[PDB]
DNA sequence: AGACGGCTGGCACGACTTTTGCAATCGCAGCCCT
DNA sequence: AGGGCTGATCGTGCAAAAGTCGTGCCAGCCGTCT
């Protein structure tokens, strides 16, 4: 069925029709992959494809790239216990053994061993089972999601990804409509973390925007696009005032030293 | 401070560890070596009991010393596997022999478990209890008009007030632990 | 930190796992269990 | 033992390579790039080979454990410090006349190199603390992505390897090489596909977008080909839905 | 409720970021800051977590250098049962450390990127990242920095990843310098003789030259509270010494014959 | 002179507890079975 | 004359299925003012 949007921070510019070629895309298994970027709406579209996950029994299973440390990792990836290790425990699978039809958010560090990403991309391609031992990859579907941070066919030849692996990823792609491209919310979904903010302070009233603060906000760089922005957010709403002035001073930049 | 006279004490018989060694008989002696080792067994049991009761009711008085001196009122959200951690108590020893341990103190007599207040919810990183919560709701009804008892609505308000938050659907639950009549049957003619 | 050799006990059940059972009951109920147990042994006091 | 035939006069010979080697257990490698389907194929002689009720089942070169490549082929029998159980062979010591694709062998260490150039012993299988080895034959078999004379000059394998390197590697052809039933291949994927798509049929269909995939990369024979088929369908879904403007480009920015 | 102990934070931008800090103690958001070297910064972060007066313990005290090994501060978020060897039961620990609290992050810059990169991760969501299969399990906890790390340099340097860095973005505190800090220096030196003088329980505050206290200001001072506090003892470690003032303060351990 | 209204307790689900039900293979070497 | 085979000893947990509370939630009911 349809869940509602705990949060649709959404762009009527072409989030509107990202968001809708998501939904078209939602119903099937196969391969799926996002892309944009830093701070982007990524996780939120993670989010959004959580809820995606069709039907009931979205097993929703997180791959922090970037984690996982040096060694053990590669346990993480297949399956620890038996007697294998410096230890010995009841069969904690890995990662992806641990969920079966669940949903792969990939995170999209790029790992820097292609062959660890290879040996993912093996187990990811089919499971036939470890009826061996748990140290190997076992029989499992899952839900797979992948979204994109980087420049991917400049790391084909760049040689970072490597090109099995990539042909394999973005059957179909997901681009995103950045900070400097969707806009489209900028005062909408302003004024959304706004409310949140005055609730949050349990805050008597908006006070309200100023011109030449909403002037600053369309002439944002706007490093970050939705995070960055709900940043500047907390930053002025923290930075706070008189009910009397609608906005004060700018808070895109709070690292900036006070005044 | 354990009691004593209330720990019974497991003395082994010496006349018999003298008697016995100097069995030429192997039966009587292999006899006696066990009944030995099983007795010894027992006053260890015994004794470990004593020993992990009081290091988890110094746990548990330190824990609940608030629970101690202000009352059941002022009783903190004490449970085994935090206290197991604050004390570093037995992990699963302690879950099993915790059942039946009474202590007199200045509050009065209480068990084990009724040391152990359950946990509710309170804002601003502070925490909240049951009993906490029986005495608050105690006291409200009796913060109330005689012919008009306080309502479950009205606990809830009193208890939020105290920043518990115990909202109306516990409040009534509770106050039917406490076992009074709320407003529309505890009503009567002034 | 990774795996390869090195690491290395156990606990007792049945008889020394009755006598922790015995310990979870109550005080009396302790009393009672050791007046019944050393009216056998010959050897306690 | 067969999947969507890329209906090729080379897949023919490929093919017959095949078909005579296949009572043969010869080690055996492959040079095959994504999508070439040549482990299929692999697959497909062990379940044809002469050993047919064999126990045929590969095992990713990637996938050992850093320290465990000793229990990577052979498999805890006593001690090993664990103090309890690793009394399991291993699925190499599992194999016995049965198939285990070497696949990934593009990639393993130097040390699995050479813990292998052991393997390439004729019998002769320790494990750990053992008494006595095993001389347990096994049949092998490899495909790799890259050129083997390359990491040889590279020296990325040891000539060990090579020596390893027994049954005459078979090649599959390129996409610009295959180029033999690109139509009806998809022909094929979208019959799968529209079966997945849960679409009637393709009513829109036409072909000179097949000519212009006739003019295509195809990086992948299959990792690409039916890739870029199910991407255009997704776009379309819907019956009437021809060759003409789809397109393979899922990192490229539409319009 | 529960009050935090005196520092002498005499400096007016000082007595400016305790208001700040005031304010934002209501609030719960991220809390970063300037580092400065020889300050005592943490003990200000105590103040907040004071002023927060959470109930339990929600001021967890661990920094990252003593994580030399990528596993320690990995076990920041322990470990369950048997990944890798099972040392103890429950590997895990300073996690639920501040169940209900929050982290200071301390040596923080020195930490892994992937370590980092770990950290983030929790953030946001709070998910579990135990090692070894289980499934995660948040918790409403806080964390708080502090570090002579410059960020944008940092940034500049990308040793942790711009996500992480603005999702710190919540509460900054520059520090002033040792150098920078003179009358409040002087202040907690009369005050640290008097503290000194109390749990020593020596009988007599020597007291201190006005030579003494001038060429103390002629020291080089690097850290204006940690070397403040070791001159303190310093000057403690001398006998007699509290009988009659002295400016006998010894800078350098090393320092001999 | 029937609806408001809070009672007020029945009903509910998970979330914290919890109680019981669980002992071996040693180790040789002599004795028993074959 | 050779194989089986034997246990004398081998002791502070847990885990597992179950239960049970907290809190909510809900449904009728009575005092009454309409
Ligand atoms: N409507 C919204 N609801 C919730 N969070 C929002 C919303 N809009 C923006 N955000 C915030 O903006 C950020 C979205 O970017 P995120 O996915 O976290 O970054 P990245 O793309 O680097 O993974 C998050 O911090 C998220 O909480
Ligand atoms: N003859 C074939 N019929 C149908 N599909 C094929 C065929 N050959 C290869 N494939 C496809 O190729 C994919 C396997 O990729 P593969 O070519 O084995 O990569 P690599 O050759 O690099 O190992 C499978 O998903 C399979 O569907
Ligand atoms: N008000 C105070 N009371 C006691 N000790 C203090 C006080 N302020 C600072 N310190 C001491 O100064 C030492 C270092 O302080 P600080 O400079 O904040 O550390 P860092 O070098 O990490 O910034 C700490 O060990 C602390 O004990
Ligand atoms: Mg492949
Ligand atoms: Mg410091």
């Amino acid at each position: 069925m349809a869940e509602y949007k705990d949060n649709l921070l959404g762009e009527a510019n072409s989030f509107l029709e990202v968001l809708e070629q998501v939904s078209h895309l939602a119903p099937l298994d196969k391969p799926v992959l996002i892309i944009g970027e830093r701070g982007t709406g990524k996780e939120l579209i993670a989010s959004r494809l959580h809820y995606l996950s069709s039907r009931w029994q979205g097993p929703f299973i997180s791959l922090n790239c970037a984690a996982l440390n040096e060694n053990l990792l590669d346990s993480e990836l297949f399956g620890h216990e038996a007697g294998a290790f410096t230890g010995a425990q009841k069969r904690h699978p890995g990662r992806f053994e641990r969920a079966d039809g669940g949903t792969l958010f990939l995170d999209e560090l790029a790992t820097a061993p292609m062959m660890v990403q290879e040996k993912l991309l093996r187990v990811i391609e089919y499971g036939e089972l470890e009826r061996v031992g748990g140290s190997q990859p076992l029989q499992v579907n899952v839900r797979l999601v992948c979204a994109t941070n980087a420049d991917l066919p400049a790391m084909v030849n760049e040689g970072t990804f490597r090109a099995d692996l990539l042909d394999r990823l973005a059957f179909d792609v997901v681009q995103l409509p950045p900070l400097r491209e969707r806009e489209s919310d900028i005062m909408l979904m302003a004024e959304y973390f706004a409310i949140q903010m005055c609730r949050e302070i349990k805050l008597p009233l908006f006070p309200g925007f100023t011109e030449r603060a909403r002037e600053t906000l369309l002439n944002y760089r706007w490093p970050g696009n939705i995070r960055e922005l709900k940043n500047v957010v907390e930053r002025s709403v923290y930075r706070h005032g008189t009910s009397d002035y609608p906005l004060d001073d700018i808070i895109i930049d709070p690292f900036k030293r006070r005044p | 401070e354990l009691n004593a006279d209330s720990i019974p004490r497991l003395k082994i018989n010496q006349q018999y560890a003298a008697m016995g060694n100097s069995a030429r008989n192997d039966a009587d002696g292999q006899f006696i070596r066990s009944n030995l080792q099983e007795a010894r067994w027992l006053i260890k049991s015994l004794e470990s009991r004593n020993d992990t009761l009081l290091r988890v009711s110094r746990c548990i008085v330190e824990q609940q010393q608030a629970f101690f001196e202000q009352g059941e009122e002022y009783m903190k959200p004490m449970v085994l596997a935090d206290i197991a951690q604050a004390v570093e108590m037995h992990e699963s020893t302690i879950s099993r022999v915790t059942t039946q341990k009474y202590l007199h103190s200045p509050r009065g007599i209480f068990e084990l478990k009724y040391f152990f207040s359950s946990h509710v919810n309170t804002e601003g990183g502070g925490e909240a209890s049951s009993t906490a919560i029986r005495a608050l709701v105690k006291k409200l009804i009796a913060a109330e008009n005689p012919a008009k008892p306080l309502s479950d609505s009205k606990l809830t308000s009193m208890l939020s007030e105290q920043g518990i938050m115990v909202a109306r659907r516990t409040v009534a639950k509770y106050r039917e632990s406490l076992s009074i009549p709320p407003s529309n049957q505890r009503k009567q003619l002034v | 930190m990774k795996q390869g050799l090195q690491l290395r006990s156990l606990a007792m059940t049945p008889q020394l796992q009755q006598a922790i059972r015995l310990l979870q009951l109550s005080t009396l109920e302790l009393q009672q269990e050791l007046q019944q147990a050393l009216e056998s042994n010959p050897l306690l006091e």
